[PDB]
RNA sequence: UGGGGCGAAGCUACCAUCUGUGGGAUUAUGACUGAACGCCUCUAAGUCAGAAUCCCGCCCAGGCGGAACGAUACGGCAGCGCCGCGGAGCCUCGGUUGGCCUCGGAUAGCCGGUCCCCCGCGGGGUCCGGUGCGGAGUGCCCUUCGUCCUGGGAAACGGGGCGCGGCCGGAGAGGCGGCCGCCCCCUCGCCCGUCACGCACGCCGUUCGUGGGGAACCUGGCGCUAAACCAUUCGUAGACGACC
RNA sequence: CAAGCGUUCAUAGCGACGUCGCUUUUUGAUCCUUCGAUGUCGGCUCUUCCUAUCAUUGUGAAGCAGAAUUCACCAAGCGUUGGAUUGUUCACCCACUAAUAGGGAACGUGAGCUGGGUUUAGACCGUCGUGAGACAGGUUAGUUUUACCCUACUGAUGAUGUG
RNA sequence: AACCGAACGCCGGGUUAAGGCGCCCGAUGCCGACGCUCAUCAGACCCCAGAAAAGGUGUUGGUUGAUAUAGACAGCAGGACGGUGGCCAUGGAAGUCGGAAUCCGCUAAGGAGUGUGUAACAACUCACCUGCCGAAUCAACUAGCCCUGAAAAUGGAUGGCG
C-alpha cells in the first residue's frame, strides 16, 4: 500500500557515496572554458581558512527594502599568501579522455614543495629533484627542456602550472606545501607557455588571479564529526518516546520484497570529512599583508574609508583556533565549507 | 584466413557485422574492428535511441553501480552485441572477447595498415536503399559520448595525411607503368611467359 | 505493382545554365547560384537537351511511394529556376486592434525587431537565414518584404516571424493580432 | 553532578547565517517546401520552432582502467640499469612468408593527361583519352624454398659487416619508420653448361615467427647511490582501523 | 453504434436502447502453495515504483471576449499539507494552499515501533439457553522474545595488478 | 509432469522423427524461388502464454457499380434565374427555425432549393448549367499486409543476442 500522507526524501542522492574523502586540498574537477581571444590568466588559486566577521556595507539594489541601507553580511576570512609557480604540464585531448605529456618543473624548486613528496623526510636524504635540476644547465637542457615545449607547443591543448603555497609564512604548524595544477585559460598556446616559461620560480599573488568583487566557486572538504546516526547524517525523523529499541533510527528500510535494503534508504555512517564544490561566493575584499617600509602596516588590512582606524583583521587574540593573518586574505561573503586552517581551493 | 583482422566498422551493420566478427573470435582468429562510429543500424534514428534509451532505464535499483554497465562509446555499444553473441559466463568465451579488440577512430597501428570490410554486413548490400538510419557516432552522442567532437577532428587530421600517402603511393605507380614502358624488350619475354599462364592481361 | 517507368522533363529557359553533379543539381541565372541534393530520393537525372533545353528525371523501377517523388524533384527545380531567373518575395501584412506591431529590420535583413505586440514588453528578435533579405516596405503601411532565391529560405523565415507572434491563453478566433504572410511572389514577374 | 546565576572553548538550531549553478535530441504540438493527388495538402523524399520531457553539463563517487614526472637502495656486510656482447636450465605456450595504409559512391565510381585557368613541388578547377561483372583486380601484389664448385651467356654496383656517426618526419594509447657521410668486406636475380653436398639403405611431431614469454646463474663499461611501513608526534581526523 | 439534451445543432460539452474491452487499489468464486503453525487488524517512520494527472512546464479544446472553465496530448519532472472527531482502515468538518489525485511493493513495512482494535485465560451488562454455557450483541484489565551466523545496504580497512 | 517423436543392456558406423540451420548453437559461409510490410508499441510458430467491436484514400490485391474524345474527372472563369412575400406557417422562412410538398417559363440552366447565414433578405455559396484545358476518371464494398483501440506498480525480455 501506498505512503498515506507524502513527503520529500531526506537528504539527496546525487551526493551520496558519503565517505570519508580520499583527498584534502580541494581538487578543482572542472577548469572553466578558455575562450582563445581574452589574455591570459591563472583560473584558481589556494587560500586557507581563518575564522569570521560582521561587515558592514551599503546596498545599491533598487527596488528592495533595503536599497540605501546598512546591513551586516557575515564573511569568511581566507588567508591567502602568494603561490610559487614550479612546473607546467600539458594536456592533449583524446578519444579515451585527456591524458598528460610532459611535466617540466624549474632548476631550482624550494623546500616546502620538497615537503610535498616523502612522507617521513627527516628521516630521508632530501633527494628529490637533485637530478631534475641538473638539467637546467648543459647540452641535454636543450634536448629534454627546449625540444620539450616545442612538442607541448604543437601537439599540446590545454596547458596547467604547478603550483605549491608557501607554508613557511603562515602560522600552521603545517610546513608541506599545497600543490596544485592551475589551469591556464589564456589565448592561444604558445602565447599561454612563453608566459609560463617566464613564470618559473616566480611569485603569484591574489590580485593576478582574482578581481574585488567576482563571483567565485570555493572548494573544499567538509568539516569532520565521525560516525553518526540516521538522525544526525541524513537528518531522518526520530521516533516517539517509547520506542523499545533505539529512537534515532528509522523504522522501515524497506519492504519484505525488492529483497536488499536499497541504495537510497538512510544510515548510518560517516558525516563530515566530505569533499564539496561549493559555488557562486562574492569576494568582499583581497586584502594586503602588512609589510614594512618603514615600521608596518598593520592599518592596510581592516581599515575601510568610512572608519579609518587602523586594524588589522585580527581580532583582540587572533582568528580563535589558528592565528594572525599576516598577508594577503580574501575576504568572502557568508560561510565556507571546512574547519579552520583548512587548504581551501 | 590467417593473421590478426581489421575491420573497418564505417558502413556496416550492427549486429549483422558482430555476429561474423564473433564467429571468427570463437575460432582463435584476432579480430580488431575499427572506426565504430561510423558503424550503422537499420531503423531510423530515433527508434533505435528511443531502444537505447530503454536500456538506460533497465537499472539495478537496489543498487545501480551492480546493474548494468550501458557504457556510451560506440567501440564499447558493438562490443556489447558481439560479447552478447559469445558464451561469455565460459572461459571460452572469455577467452574469446580478448581475442577481440575494438575502438572509436582509427589508432597507431591501425591507420597503418590496409583493412578489410565485411560485405555481407555491409549496409549498402544488406539495406534496401529507401530505408532510414542511425549512425552509431550520433546514437552514441545523444546517449552521453564525450568525444564526437573530438574523434572527428583527430580522424580529419588522419585524413589529410592518409591523403599525402595515398598521393605519393600514386606517383610510384605511375613510376612503375612509365618504367613498364620504358624496358618492354629485356622483359618482353617474361611479360609473355605471365600472360600466357593468366597472370597480367 | 511496380511501373516500369515514369519521368518528367522540367523545360529549362535561355537565361540560366543548370548543370548537375551527378545527382546534386547546380543552377546558375542572372541573379546567382543556388545548390541542392538529391542524395536520398534516388533517381535518374539526365540533362539531355543539347544547347540546353531539357532536365529529365527519370525513376525507373518504383512503386507507387517513390514515383510520387519524380514529380517532387522537379518541382524544387522549377522551384530553383524561378528563384534565380525572377526571386520570391513574399509579402507580410502586420495585423491589430489595439497596439502597434512596430518592427525594425537591424543588420542588413538578418534581425527582425518587434516591440509591443499586444503590449508585450518582450521585445521578439528573429533571424533570417542566410540569403534572405528582408526589409520593411513602402506604398504601404504595415507590411514587410522578405526576398531570397531560395523558396526554403524565405518562407521558414516568413514562418518564423509569423510563428514568433502567436498569442497564448486567449481566443485566437477574437485575438487575430501578429504578423502573417499576405502575398506570395516574385520580385521581377516577366 | 549538594543546589542554583552567569559562563570561554567545542558541538548545534527557517531558532542564527551562507550557497544552489548550463547545453543537446527532439514529444505533443505548431510550421516551411512538396509530392501521391495536371489542386490541396506538416510528408509520401526533403526541412523549421519546440518542454517541469529524455540525454548530457556543471555536482558527487571514482575499475582486476589509464597519465605524466620525482628517487631508485655505500655499506659496516649490499644489490642492481643500461649497453653490449658472452656460457648452462626450470618452465609456459600459441604459431609454422609477408603485404608499408586514401576518401567514399552506390540510379555511380577509377585512373590518366592537361593545352588552359585559379590556389598553397603540391591542392582546386575546366577540357580531352583510357579503364569500369573492375587487371597500377584483397579472384589481389610481392619473395622465394635442398647447399656450394667453376666457367659461359643474360644481368652489373647491388648487397652486406646487430658495419659505423649526423639530420629528419611521425604522438590518439608514436614506437616506428625515414633521410644523409665513412671504414672494411663481399659480386648475389634469369638462362645455361659443370660438377659436387652422410645416396641413412617407402615412415612420426619435418621447416620458422625464435637471440620467443617468463623464472633461476658464469664475463667487460659505464652509472648508480632508497624510500616505504612500524615506533614517536600531531591533530585538519576517530571505533578500531583509516587521515593532516 | 448510435435515439436524445445542449434555444438552434448528435457528437463544444453531453448522451439513452444496445454492444466490445481492459483492470486488478472492491467484493465473490476457487482451494493450487503453507497446519514440525510464513506473526492475523490498524497507526507511526522510510524507501522506491506505477499511472488510473489533483497541482506546475509545453500544448491542442470548448457553447473560450476578458475574466473565469471544463474535454483532450506529451508528460510522471518536482508537489499532495496542519488539525477536531474516530482502534479503525473508511468517513465528515475546520483550516491552509497549489494540490489538498489515485494506487502498488506478502492486502509494502511486530528480531522497526506501538498495541487503540480484533482474538486466550479475569471480569461486566443485553438476549438466548432449563445449564454448562452461547452470542460481527455491548464494556474495563490483560507478559509483544532472540541477531553473533550468510546476504543487501552504509561506512571502514584492505586486495591482485602497475619493478 | 501431462504437448510432438519417440520408449531408453552397453558401444562404432550409417540413417532419420518431431524439430531446426547469422551467432550463443550443431546445420544454408544456397550468388535458393515467388510474394507481402517499415511499426513515434514491428513482427516474428500447435499448448502457449495475449486483445475486440471497432477504426484506420498506412500501402497491395480483388469485387461491383459507375463516368468519358458528342471530348468527362480534377483545376482556374460566368451564370445559378424568373412565374414568385409560391404555400403552410407570421415569430420570422419571399429557396431556406420546421412541413404538404411540388411544377412551368427563360430553357442552356439553374432545386419553388444544399448550405452560410440572415428576425427576414441580401450578400455569398452549393446542385444545374456554362468558359477555359486535354484522357483516362470516380464511388461503394471486400480483402492482404501496418498504423490506432492499447492504461500498472524491485529493471527488462520473439529465449538472448540481434
Ligand atoms: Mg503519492
Ligand atoms: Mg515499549
Ligand atoms: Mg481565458
Ligand atoms: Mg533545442
Ligand atoms: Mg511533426
Ligand atoms: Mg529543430
Ligand atoms: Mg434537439
Ligand atoms: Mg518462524
Ligand atoms: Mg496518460
Ligand atoms: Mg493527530
Ligand atoms: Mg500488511
Ligand atoms: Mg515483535
Ligand atoms: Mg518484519
Ligand atoms: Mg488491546
Ligand atoms: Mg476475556
Ligand atoms: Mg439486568
Ligand atoms: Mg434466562
Amino acid at each position: 500500500s501506498h505512503r498515506k500522507f507524502s513527503a520529500p526524501r531526506h537528504g539527496s542522492l546525487g551526493f551520496l557515496p558519503r565517505k570519508r574523502s580520499s583527498r584534502h586540498r580541494g581538487k578543482v574537477k572542472s577548469f572553466p572554458k578558455d575562450d582563445s581571444s581574452k589574455p591570459v590568466h591563472l583560473t584558481a588559486f589556494l587560500g586557507y581558512k581563518a575564522g569570521m566577521t560582521h561587515i558592514v556595507r551599503e546596498v545599491d539594489r533598487p527596488g528592495s527594502k533595503v536599497n540605501k541601507k546598512e546591513v551586516v553580511e557575515a564573511v569568511t576570512i581566507v588567508e591567502t599568501p602568494p603561490m610559487i609557480v614550479v612546473g607546467i604540464v600539458g594536456y592533449v585531448e583524446t578519444p579515451r579522455g585527456l591524458r598528460t605529456f610532459k611535466t617540466i618543473f624549474a632548476e631550482h624548486i624550494s623546500d616546502e614543495c620538497k615537503r610535498r613528496f616523502y612522507k617521513n623526510w627527516h628521516k630521508s636524504k632530501k633527494k628529490a629533484f637533485t637530478k631534475y635540476c641538473k638539467k637546467w644547465q648543459d647540452a641535454a637542457g636543450a634536448a629534454a627542456l627546449a625540444a620539450d615545449f616545442s612538442s607541448m607547443k604543437a601537439y599540446c591543448q590545454v596547458i596547467r602550472v604547478i603550483a605549491h603555497t608557501q607554508m613557511r609564512l603562515l602560522p600552521l604548524r603545517q610546513k608541506k606545501a599545497h600543490l596544485m595544477e592551475i589551469q591556464v585559460n589564456g589565448g592561444t598556446v604558445a602565447e599561454k607557455l612563453d608566459w609560463a616559461r617566464e613564470r618559473l620560480e616566480q611569485q603569484v599573488p591574489v590580485n593576478q588571479v582574482f578581481g574585488q568583487d567576482e563571483m567565485i566557486d570555493v572548494i573544499g572538504v567538509t568539516k569532520g564529526k565521525g560516525y553518526k546516526g540516521v538522525t544526525s547524517r541524513w537528518h531522518t525523523k526520530k521516533l516517539p518516546r517509547k520506542t523499545h529499541r533505539g529512537l534515532r533510527k528509522v523504522a522501515c528500510i524497506g519492504a519484505w520484497h525488492p529483497a536488499r535494503v536499497a541504495f537510497s534508504v538512510a544510515r548510518a555512517g560517516q558525516k563530515g570529512y566530505h569533499h564539496r564544490t561549493e559555488i557562486n561566493k562574492k569576494i568582499y575584499k583581497i586584502g594586503q599583508g602588512y609589510l614594512i617600509k618603514d615600521g608596518k602596516l598593520i592599518k592596510n588590512n581592516a581599515s575601510t574609508d568610512y572608519d579609518l582606524s587602523d586594524k588589522s583583521i585580527n581580532p583582540l587574540g587572533g582568528f580563535v583556533h589558528y592565528g594572525e593573518v599576516t598577508n594577503d586574505f580574501v575576504m568572502l561573503k557568508g560561510c565556507v565549507v571546512g574547519t579552520k586552517k583548512r587548504v581551501l581551493t | 584466413e590467417g593473421q590478426v583482422l581489421v575491420l573497418d566498422g564505417r558502413g556496416h551493420l550492427l549486429g549483422r557485422l558482430a555476429a561474423i566478427v564473433a564467429k571468427q573470435v570463437l575460432l582463435g582468429r584476432k579480430v580488431v574492428v575499427v572506426r565504430c562510429e561510423g558503424i550503422n543500424i537499420s531503423g531510423n534514428f530515433y527508434r533505435n535511441k528511443l531502444k537505447y534509451l530503454a536500456f538506460l532505464r533497465k537499472r539495478m535499483n537496489t543498487n545501480p553501480s551492480r546493474g548494468p554497465y550501458h557504457f556510451r562509446a560506440p567501440s564499447r555499444i558493438f562490443w556489447r552485441t558481439v560479447r552478447g553473441m559469445l558464451p561469455h559466463k565460459t572461459k571460452r568465451g572469455q577467452a574469446a572477447l580478448d581475442r577481440l579488440k575494438v575502438f572509436d577512430g582509427i589508432p597507431p597501428p591501425y591507420d597503418k595498415k590496409k583493412r578489410m570490410v565485411v560485405p555481407a554486413a555491409l549496409k549498402v548490400v544488406r539495406l534496401k536503399p529507401t530505408r532510414k538510419f542511425a549512425y552509431l557516432g550520433r546514437l552514441a552522442h545523444e546517449v552521453g559520448w564525450k568525444y564526437q567532437a573530438v574523434t572527428a577532428t583527430l580522424e580529419e587530421k588522419r585524413k589529410e595525411k592518409a591523403k599525402i600517402h595515398y598521393r605519393k603511393k600514386k606517383q610510384l605507380m605511375r613510376l612503375r607503368k612509365q618504367a613498364e614502358k620504358n624496358v618492354e624488350k629485356k622483359i618482353d619475354r617474361f611479360t609473355e611467359v605471365l600472360k600466357t599462364h593468366g597472370f597480367l592481361v | 505493382m511496380k511501373t516500369i517507368l515514369s519521368n518528367q522533363t522540367v523545360d529549362i529557359p535561355e537565361n540560366v545554365d543548370i548543370t548537375l553533379k551527378g545527382r546534386t543539381v547546380i543552377v546558375k541565372g542572372p541573379r546567382g547560384t543556388l545548390r541542392r541534393d538529391f542524395n536520398h530520393i534516388n533517381v535518374e537525372l539526365s540533362l539531355l537537351g543539347k544547347k540546353k533545353k531539357r532536365l529529365r528525371v527519370d525513376k525507373w523501377w518504383g512503386n507507387r511511394k517513390e514515383l510520387a517523388t519524380v514529380r517532387t524533384i522537379c518541382s524544387h527545380v522549377q522551384n530553383m529556376i524561378k528563384g534565380v531567373t525572377l526571386g520570391f518575395r513574399y509579402k507580410m501584412r502586420s495585423v491589430y486592434a489595439h497596439f502597434p506591431i512596430n518592427v525594425v529590420i537591424q543588420e542588413n535583413g538578418s534581425l527582425v525587431e518587434i516591440r509591443n505586440f499586444l503590449g508585450e514588453k518582450y521585445i521578439r528578435r528573429v533571424r533570417m537565414r542566410p540569403g534572405v533579405a528582408c526589409s520593411v516596405s513602402q506604398a504601404q503601411k504595415d507590411e514587410l518584404i522578405l526576398e531570397g532565391n531560395d523558396i526554403e529560405l524565405v518562407s521558414n523565415s516568413a514562418a518564423l516571424i509569423q510563428q514568433a507572434t502567436t498569442v497564448k491563453n486567449k481566443d485566437i478566433r477574437k485575438f487575430l493580432d501578429g504578423i502573417y504572410v499576405s502575398e506570395k511572389g516574385t520580385v521581377q514577374q516577366a
